[PDB]
RNA sequence: UUUUUUUUUUUUUU
RNA sequence: UUUUUUUUUUUUUUUUUUUUUUUUUUUUUUUUUUUUU
RNA sequence: UUUUUUUUUUUUUUUUUUUUUUUUUUUUU
RNA sequence: ACCGGUGGUUUGUUAGUAUUUAUGUCAUCAACAUGUCAAUGAAAUAUCAAUAACGAUGAAAA
RNA sequence: UGUAACGGUACAAGCUGUAAACAAAGG
RNA sequence: AGGGCAUGCAAUACCAAUCAGAUAACAACUGAA
RNA sequence: CCUUUUAAUUGAUUAUGCUGACUUUAGUCCCGAUAAACUACAGUUCUGCUUAAACUGAGGAGUCAAGUAGGUACAAACCGUACAAGGAUUAAUU
């Protein structure tokens, strides 16, 4: 990433989609503790 | 250049970091006090027959108005009804959290200097320039009169383990 | 957070707890859908909530605060925040000294609109502390040089509130003082103004 | 590590001494202490709870090198390092302490003995050594070169020391005193930055740089 | 990779980056930076060591084995 | 002073190998047991003189280390390490304590607090129908404005003395919901810290200042 | 972009320049440090204006706005002297807090009023039990700077030190130490007490730091002892390091004197010690910038028309001479002032008498001339010249110093006010003299 | 590199006749060690030759005993 | 090419990588990666009373 | 927080080491240089020490425009101490009345009597024209040009010069135990004078005290000013404090002397 | 490319 | 002629800004308001 | 001697870093 | 019949199994390196005796 | 919640969080 | 779970038009998710 | 064992096939520009190049890489090494 590309771009973990897969070491099908 | 350029925040005019020694017009101020004020305008309500009480025992209090509030001492809880549960000893004991002046009392205990002089202050302690101010400007002159009047009462304390000394003194 | 804030914040803070606070002027957190009684805001018989005696602990704070922010505060935000402090209560006269102080400094640097707001602090029922002789006296110094050497730009309404100032709130006894604002007040070219204000 | 409060009722710092293979002064001790103290701070830990005299305190950073699994008969391949990242103080105490307990001693390896070599040798990969200019050295409360023929001192000195230089001159390290008027070196005896009025009127050369004009 | 936390560098520091990079190891401010380069000290943020008075400490790090056997046979007497 | 730091240790070059041995001999670890029995002065004491043991130790591992060697007798730190963590166990209970207390007789007055509010809840809005229906009669009158002027009159009063009785309780109760920089782990470091959030303040966040500290 | 070949050489040429100038200019910068320290925990907590109205203040307003001034430096006299005006009425009114903030401000600002002092000390008398350290050390340290001696007081002060020891900090007792020895006020058992005390709190309760402030030519040769001299002079030997030139000038000064007075003490000290301040000697140690007084230069004048051929300022290994002859080097001369004598008096001060008995024993004809007595003469310069060559012919001073008869504040001020107006026509006639006034423009 | 990471074993791969000796260089150090022992007046050199269980106090060898027939 | 750890650290480090429209969900050794690793293990015949479980749901 | 920050002493920059090139750069950095400041800027900056003048320049007018001009220049602006203690009371107070006048006049403007202040002003206009303009001279004449222009370079003329000594002993008696027991320049006219300038130069008190704290390699043989600097530049016997001020239309130099034309100058 | 008591602020310049 | 640097800060000038301010370190010197020049 | 900090000059954030921990009743000694 | 505790069956004897890291590239990206936590032996709480040989324990050894 | 760094442990693919392998005794 | 539990993962969202950052005075100023 | 069943994807000299081992070519090819001496009565071997001064009042005139490459017993191991105040006024002790 160059800096006039990187100045327009967000981060990953402003958006929900880090809580839409299950992928772990397990599998791909996650079940989160507690649930 | 630097690619800087194109984006809407680019040599923005007006910011937060550029202006760090300008105030607000006096017009904002007026307007805004004016509108604070204004908010509390009606007729009056109610009945105030009997003027407020404001003033000390025995003494009447028809005509100093007064724009302050009065704390009434005979009507604050005590430690043991604080503390008591919901359905000397502290049966005698309030701690008050409030002005000292501003209380309706029998008697005031005050930290004067040694000199007894009431020149702006008196040890400084919380309470006392209100009380001073309270205070007329003959409480001076009176100080004044009965430093002089007693002299020599005024340089002796009671003897340590003496009551009859204590009461005498008294 | 009363020590972070400025002089004209604080003014007007003082303000608000000065002029009749009232308790329903506070936010609602999820409200009833039905209006609140801050939409009517009239003069009541009693106090909601608490009484007015619950803030000396505060009071006691935004004097203090005043009195450091007093040295950074421009000519016009100066007088309002010394009117503000005997509106309030401010009978620390530790607190009122440098105050006072500070306005004989700028004293000579202001004019009628901020000479006015400043004669508003000795009408009677305030604490006796701000009515310094030594301060009133060139107060009603001051006013006389101004209605003297600029009294063209003066407007009808300030002449007015001049006049029952400089008789109710200052007690002076000036009667070329007198005379000369109530000649300017109907001889001046002022007809306009006058009959509008 | 954990910031320090400012009111320590029960701290958790350890001091240790560090035995260290380079040569170190009389009154210098090599310590070993965390990463998150400060100068201040190690004085007064010192200052109040040994109570020891403290003049000057210096701290460095030491992390250790990175090492490789390669060695023995199933190696891994893998990296590691030994010991752990610190801070090297070295304090200046007012009194002196023993070799023996600041400097390292071996007797297999004869080559080992910074005690011995003072500081003659590096005990690293300095080819040249540095060395700014000393205290005497310097002009501000510096040494006189003078001095030593002045009447105020020599009261002091009233047998029990001899100011005058003549009498410390190496033998065996200098040359006999030459002729003005034959040519001789400068830094023979001479040890200073300015010609003798001793010495005769010596010629200037210029440099042609276009003889072919003449 | 070359450059970077891939061959047991670990992560990257002032030692191991050219001149200009800052970063600590984690300390207490002592004041502040003036416009011209300076750095003014303050005595105030210093922390301050509380240690008692160790003159005359009949205590000492260990307990004597002795100890032991007298503590146990008090709670016999319990019984 | 500074001696202490090895003297008496297998360090010390000024003693015999018997010597060292001797010296070397340790006890048991204070228990909890005799460690509840003494007042804050003696565990204050204990803690740096077992700081003091640790310091000394902390060298001799070293040196050890250095020579790839097991240091004498390993269980004299095990031990140090068990007493200070006694010491510090009964501390924070004899804390927790008193937080107990604190937490309780706060509940005891939320108690009374509720019903004072409730009571005086329903008055105000009592008293604000009084003033309305007064109001709205205003050029008129009638036997029933001088009832309805009573009845709020008596309100009002039945009112004040709510607040006077209250006004000691919400000062009392509101009292942790405050920071104190005494109960911070800044400004001390005593057993029972608290912690705050931080709060977002318009007034302050809207304003250009500096990262200074002063 | 590109440049024209004529510019691109000025500009480099220009640049270079830059960096040599650059180069050159942290030559004499070696003391120097990016880092510094600045004083904090003295200031108050409470807001004041020096400004406002002294009748409006109290004493802790007082105070506060005495030191405040003091600190920003706004010296103003029509601002003191109402504040002076105002603390005496006040004087009746004084925590031993607020008197000891007044002291410091005015020894700080040197504000030279001894009205104020007078009618202030009777007071801190009277409260001399509920004094503290501080207060106790800025009352000596202001009335020291200010030369205004106490015999009465000072004592006192130093008693209530002794007997408050164990509250006490060891600066503010070194201070006290030092203070009294340069007003020479303590009698045999009380220097004594002081040593005797002195010496325990140096070896308990000082540093390298705190060990610097203790060393004084003038109260080490006068006030201590020879086991705390001793034990003084082996712990300067291993403290050295951590000094400046200001220290190491008082040293040298308390060797010098103690080899010349007190041989015995001398030889008494160790070889490795000796050493040290023999060595010492040798170095070049650095001093402030000096030059001639105007009285100075008025004597030098009258003496240079009698016809004698003297130096103006010069230094003699350890000691300044404010004359010295060069046909007989032998001869020397040295030119009083109101500071060289006691507020309101013509005593000497213990440092004057210590540096003229010093020279006296090395062997310096040693000559004085005092300001009063010459201040008579007015703008002659032959009643100078006669009264100078009166001198001259007369037999040089004692070893030991002697003062001179009594004075007054009255006599002190008219003195002064005398000598204004005489250093001022001086001037003028001095500066009219240079103008040579030939040119006549016809215009 | 004493991490052994770089390509330097490549050119290794190939056999060699010589290498160069820094003698030059390695007697000056060894002098230098020398000189900062015989200040002190310690022999580094005889220590470093002497035979295992070999006794030789002060400046002596064979020829010492030459002459020491008795 | 060129040896520049300053255009390493800001292009490809770990504040740069972010910032990437690439597949989180591999594993990365010098990366922030996305991918869950299942915790700590049931508990079989210890001491009840020091086995750990949370933290940050816990703290007080 | 780049690729490199290092300044000052630790400059990244690589320059020459060679002498001869370096030889050439101080030449133009210092005798080619530019300079953006006009005289009249040069003059205003001192007008506090020359007060007078610079009264007088902005008084009357046409001098101002004179010293304005492309053409190089060369300029002497005398010190008010100087004109204060050399003028005579009478001429110093008749100076500033009429230079009162105008300024006046011109206040006025800006806010037979009216035939004779015209006389009047015609009149002092011209003497204070001609008294200013007299110091002004065409060309450019820097400090060292005319030092070398005296003969201060040659060595057959440096002889007064070079070697200079005095008595060590009475100065430094414990440093010395063994004692003890030029030319005429000629420059052009002013521009309101016909008359030449003659420059010379002097030796200074101070030179005659290197040998005592410099090396000196001499052969064998067979009031004072307190102003600074080895060499004294008399330039029609008023000294030099300062000099070199160069600038946009020439150079500046202040003299300790008024210089006063015959046609002003008295019987 | 700012050098030694810290901030705010106006004109000229080697 | 292909028509070239200036803002933080230093110096100077002009002033009614402010403990966000220079050791409670130290030396020297004839010296300063109003009812002593 | 540098780095740090103002300007050039940039949240064009160099993970586990900072003059940066809740923002002055600070007990002035 | 919710809710707590205990036990068993199926998924699953027929099916399967992943967590640590050396190496490539600027980056995206790709990739199953190297037997086991392990001398051997059911048991090492059986590996004794030592100088060559003959001797001890063990199913088997030097 | 899931993970990375540093420190300790025997420097380790475990454990652990400077109190870094335990408080078990409140009359 | 008796006690303790440094640091990093850029967090006013247990709420609230959109558009950089510690989430932007109007307008300029735009939009398939 | 016999008999019934099997969705095993169930069958090998060969796709320059994929993943490994081991032969032949094959004791073949590959070896960088300059060395020598250290004795049985004293000493200075030859050659190539030529910035090798370390207080003289002045931090040796700079940048970058080495993710620590001129420390250490004829060690590719272990163990050490970065001080801007120069700590040894260590001119003393023995």
């Amino acid at each position: 990433i160059r800096p006039r590309k990187k100045g327009m771009r967000l981060d990953r973990r402003r958006s929900k989609k880090q809580y839409k897969h299950g992928r772990h070491v397990g599998g791909w099908n996650y079940r989160w503790l507690g649930s | 250049v630097r690619p800087n350029q194109g984006r809407n925040d680019y040599n923005q005019v007006g910011g937060k970091k550029r202006g760090q020694g300008v105030q607000v017009l006096p017009e904002t101020i007026r307007l805004l006090i004016e509108t604070r004020k204004a908010a509390t305008a009606g007729g009056p309500v109610g009945r105030q027959p009997l003027p407020k009480a404001t003033e000390a025992t025995g003494v009447s209090s028809w005509g100093r108005d007064r724009r302050f509030p009065i704390t009434e001492a005979l009507r604050l809880p005590t430690v043991a009804e604080v503390n008591a549960p919901w359905e000397g000893r502290l049966d005698k004991v309030v701690l008050h959290s409030g002005d000292i002046s501003r209380l309706r009392v029998d008697a005031t205990v005050v930290g004067a200097v040694r000199s007894f002089k009431t020149v702006g202050d008196g040890r400084g302690f919380t309470g006392c320039s209100a009380l001073l101010e309270g205070a007329g400007p003959f409480l001076s002159s009176f100080v004044s009169q009965q430093r002089r009047h007693l002299g020599e009462e005024l340089l002796h304390t009671p003897v340590r383990g003496d009551p009859s000394s204590a009461q005498t003194v008294a | 957070y009363i020590h972070e804030m400025d002089a004209a914040t604080l003014a007007v803070v003082l303000a608000s707890l000065a002029h009749s606070p009232s308790a329903y002027s506070v936010s609602e957190r999820r409200p009833p859908p039905s209006p609140s009684p801050a939409v009517s805001l009239s003069s009541s018989s009693f106090s909601p909530t608490h009484l007015p005696q619950h803030l000396d602990s505060l009071l006691a704070l935004l004097g203090r605060q005043a009195a450091a922010t007093a040295a950074h505060a421009p000519d016009s935000t100066l007088a309002f925040l010394f009117r503000g402090c005997a509106e309030a209560g401010v009978v620390e006269k530790n607190v009122v000294c440098t105050l006072l102080g500070r306005v004989e400094q700028r004293l000579p640097c202001m004019q009628l609109p901020e000479c006015l707001v400043l004669l508003d602090a000795l009408r009677p029922g305030l604490p006796e502390v701000y009515r310094h002789p030594r301060f009133v006296a060139r107060l009603v110094a001051h006013a006389g040089l101004l209605l003297q050497f600029r009294g063209a730009e003066s407007e009808a309404e300030d002449l007015c509130d001049l006049a029952f100032s400089l008789v109710f709130a200052a007690n002076c006894r000036d009667a070329a003082l007198l005379q000369t604002t109530a000649l300017l007040l109907v001889h001046g070219k002022r007809m306009q103004s006058l009959n509008e204000t | 590590p954990p910031k320090t409060p400012r009111n320590v009722f029960f701290p958790w710092q350890v001091f240790s001494v560090h035995r260290t293979g380079a040569f170190l002064e009389r009154r210098r001790v090599a310590l070993k202490v965390p990463v998150n103290l400060t100068k201040f701070e190690i004085q007064s830990y010192l200052e109040k709870i040994y109570g020891a005299r403290v003049l000057k305190v210096s701290t460095l950073i030491v992390v250790p090198r990175r090492r490789r699994d390669i060695f023995g008969p199933r190696p891994s391949m893998r990296y590691y390092r030994v010991g752990c990242t610190f801070k090297k103080a070295i304090v200046t105490l007012e009194d002196g302490v023993p070799d023996a307990v600041k400097m390292l001693r071996s007797s297999i390896e004869l080559a080992k003995n910074p005690d011995i070599t003072k500081h003659n040798l590096t005990y690293s990969g300095r080819v040249r050594a540095f060395k700014p200019p000393s205290a005497a050295q310097r002009w501000e409360m510096g040494e006189s070169k003078y001095a030593w023929r002045l009447p105020i001192p020599n009261l002091l000195a009233g047998d029990e020391m001899q100011l005058n230089p003549a009498l410390r001159i190496d033998e065996s390290t200098t040359q006999m005193f030459p002729d003005f008027s034959k040519p001789f070196f400068h830094n023979a005896h001479f040890n200073f930055s300015w010609k003798p009025e001793e010495v005769p009127f010596q010629q200037t050369v210029k440099l042609d740089i276009t003889p072919w004009r003449r | 990779a070359k450059v970077g936390p891939s061959k047991g560098r670990g992560p990257l520091l002032a030692k191991f980056a050219p001149v200009g990079f800052k970063k600590g190891f984690g300390a207490i401010g002592l004041g502040r930076h003036t416009k011209k380069g300076f750095f003014i000290i303050n005595t105030m943020l210093v922390p301050m060591f509380k240690v008692p008075d160790l003159s005359n400490c009949k205590l000492k790090c260990y307990v004597a084995p002795d100890t032991y056997r007298i503590v146990q046979q008090s709670f016999n007497k319990r019984e | 002073g500074i001696d202490e730091l090895w003297k008496g240790s297998y360090l010390d070059p000024t003693i015999g190998a018997k010597q060292k041995e001797a010296n070397a001999v340790a006890g048991d670890a204070w228990p909890a047991c005799l460690l509840r029995m003494k007042s804050f002065e003696d565990l204050h004491k204990l803690w740096y003189i077992c700081l003091k043991e640790k310091n000394l130790l902390m060298g001799e591992r070293w040196a050890a280390r250095q020579h790839k060697q097991e240091m004498k007798q390993p269980e004299r730190l095990q031990k140090v390490r068990r007493t200070m963590r006694r010491i510090l166990i009964v501390l924070t209970k004899r804390e927790i304590q008193q937080q107990c207390l604190r937490a309780k007789d706060i509940l005891a007055k939320q108690q009374k607090r509720e019903a004072l509010e409730t009571r005086r809840f329903q008055l105000e809005e009592k008293m604000l129908q009084l003033e309305h229906r007064i109001r709205r009669m205003e050029p008129a009158q009638s036997l029933q404005k001088e009832a309805w002027q009573a009845t709020l009159d008596r309100y009002r009063s039945d009112h004040e003395d709510i607040l006077i009785q209250l006004h000691p309780l919400r000062k009392e109760t509101t009292q942790l919901l405050a920071p104190d920089w005494r109960y911070e782990r800044k400004y001390s470091d005593l057993p029972g810290p608290i912690r705050w959030k931080k709060q977002y303040i318009p007034a302050l966040e809207d304003q250009y200042r500096k990262p200074i500290r002063f | 972009g590109i440049l024209r070949p004529r510019e691109r050489l000025l500009l480099n040429a220009l640049k270079k320049e830059a960096d040599i100038r650059y180069r050159g200019r942290r030559m004499h910068k070696r003391f120097r440090s990016w880092a510094q320290q600045r004083v904090r925990h003295y200031w108050l907590p409470q807001k004041v204006c020096v400004t406002s109205d002294p009748q409006l203040m109290d004493g802790s307003y007082i105070a506060a706005c005495v030191q405040k001034a003091a600190t920003l430096r706004k010296h103003d006299l029509q601002l003191w002297h109402g504040f002076s005006k105002r603390i005496l009425e006040l004087a009746d009114s004084l925590t031993p807090q607020q008197m000891g903030y007044i002291f410091y401000g005015y020894g700080k600002s040197l504000f030279r009023h001894e009205e104020l002092y007078r009618g202030l000390l009777p007071f801190v008398a009277e409260a001399l039990p509920e004094f503290h350290s501080h207060a106790l050390m800025t009352v000596a340290w202001a009335l020291e700077r200010v030369r205004v001696n106490d015999r009465a007081v000072v004592a006192q002060i130093a008693e209530e030190a002794l007997a408050k020891k164990d509250l006490m900090r060891p600066a503010d007792f070194i201070k006290i130490v030092n203070c009294v020895a340069r007003m020479g006020a303590a009698p045999p058992s009380l220097a004594a007490a002081l040593s005797a005390e002195l010496m325990r709190v140096l070896d308990e309760k000082c540093n390298a730091l705190l060990f610097r402030g203790a060393v004084d030519h003038v109260a080490v040769a006068t006030l201590y002892s020879d086991p705390l001299r001793l034990y003084l002079l082996e712990r300067f030997t291993k403290t050295a390091i951590c000094c400046r030139p200001m220290h190491y000038q008082k040293a040298f000064q308390s060797a010098v004197a103690i080899r010349v007075l007190h041989p015995p003490v001398w030889q008494q000290l160790s070889k490795a010690v000796r050493n040290f301040y023999i060595r010492l000697s040798l170095r070049r140690i650095p001093q402030r910038a000096r030059r001639p007084s105007p009285l100075h230069w008025d004597v030098s004048n009258a003496l240079a028309k009698l016809g004698v051929f003297h130096r103006n300022t010069f230094q003699w290994g350890c000691f300044w001479i404010d004359i010295g002859e060069i046909d007989d080097r032998r001869q020397c001369w040295f030119v009083d002032g109101p500071s060289d004598f006691y507020s309101s008096t013509n005593e000497y001060t213990e440092a004057n008498k210590l540096q003229h008995r010093i020279l006296s024993e090395l062997g310096w004809n040693i000559r004085r001339v005092r300001w009063n007595d010459w201040v008579q003469l007015g703008t002659d310069m032959d009643a100078k010249v006669e009264y100078l060559r009166k001198l001259r012919e007369r037999p040089p001073w004692p070893a030991i110093l002697t003062d001179g008869p009594s004075s007054s504040r009255q006599e002190m001020v008219a003195n002064l006010r005398s000598a204004r107006d005489v250093q001022r026509a001086l001037k003028e006639r001095r500066e009219k003299n240079r103008q040579p006034h030939s040119l006549v423009m016809n215009l | 590199n004493k991490v052994r990471t770089d390509k330097k074993e490549r050119k290794r791969a190939f056999p060699q006749r010589g290498f160069w000796k820094k003698q030059n260089f390695l007697q000056v150090k060894n002098n230098t060690v020398r000189l900062a022992f015989a200040v002190q007046g310690v022999d580094l050199l005889k220590l470093k030759r002497l035979r295992w269980g070999e006794v030789r106090k002060g400046n002596t060898g064979w020829w010492t005993d030459d002459y020491r027939s008795p | 090419n060129e040896s520049s750890p300053l255009h390493m650290g800001a292009g490809s480090a770990n504040w740069t990588a972010v910032a990437r429209l690439e597949d989180f969900t591999l594993r990365g050794l010098s990366h922030p990666p996305w991918i869950h690793v299942s915790s700590r293990p049931f508990y079989g015949a210890g001491g009840g009373a020091v086995l750990a479980a949370c933290m940050s749901s816990a703290v007080w | 927080r780049w690729w490199t920050r290092a300044s000052g002493m630790r400059n990244p920059v690589k320059w020459t080491r060679d002498w001869e090139v370096l030889n050439r750069k101080v030449y133009f950095a210092f005798d080619e240089r530019e300079i953006r400041r006009s005289m009249l800027d040069a003059v205003n900056a001192h007008r506090k020490t020359a007060s007078l003048f610079h009264r007088m320049i902005n008084a009357v007018p046409g001098v101002a425009h004179a010293m304005s001009l492309p053409g190089p220049h060369t300029f002497f602006l005398p010190s008010d101490k100087a004109c204060r203690d050399h003028l005579s009371p009478d001429s110093l107070h008749a100076l500033t009345e009429r230079v009162a006048f105008l300024e006046e006049q011109q206040r006025q403007r800006v806010g037979g009597t009216a035939a004779a202040i015209a006389d009047r002003v015609a009149k002092t206009t011209e003497q204070l024209r001609t008294f200013v303009l007299a110091h002004l001279i065409p060309g450019e004449w820097r400090m060292k040009t005319l030092l070398l222009a005296c003969g201060a370079g040659d060595p057959r003329r440096n002889g007064s010069l070079r070697y200079q000594d005095t008595d060590r002993e009475l100065f430094a008696p414990v440093m010395y135990a063994s004692r003890l027991g030029s030319s005429v320049f000629l420059l052009p006219p002013p521009q309101s004078t016909d008359e030449p300038l003659p420059v010379w130069v002097q030796a200074s008190r101070y030179a005659a005290f290197l040998p005592i704290t410099t090396s000196t390699n001499f052969p064998r043989f067979e009031r004072r000013s307190t102003v600074g600097g080895a060499l004294h530049l008399w330039v029609g016997g008023a000294l030099v404090t300062k000099g070199d001020l160069r600038a946009h239309n020439g150079v500046v130099h202040m003299i300790d002397k008024p210089l006063i034309p015959v046609q002003l100058l008295a019987s």
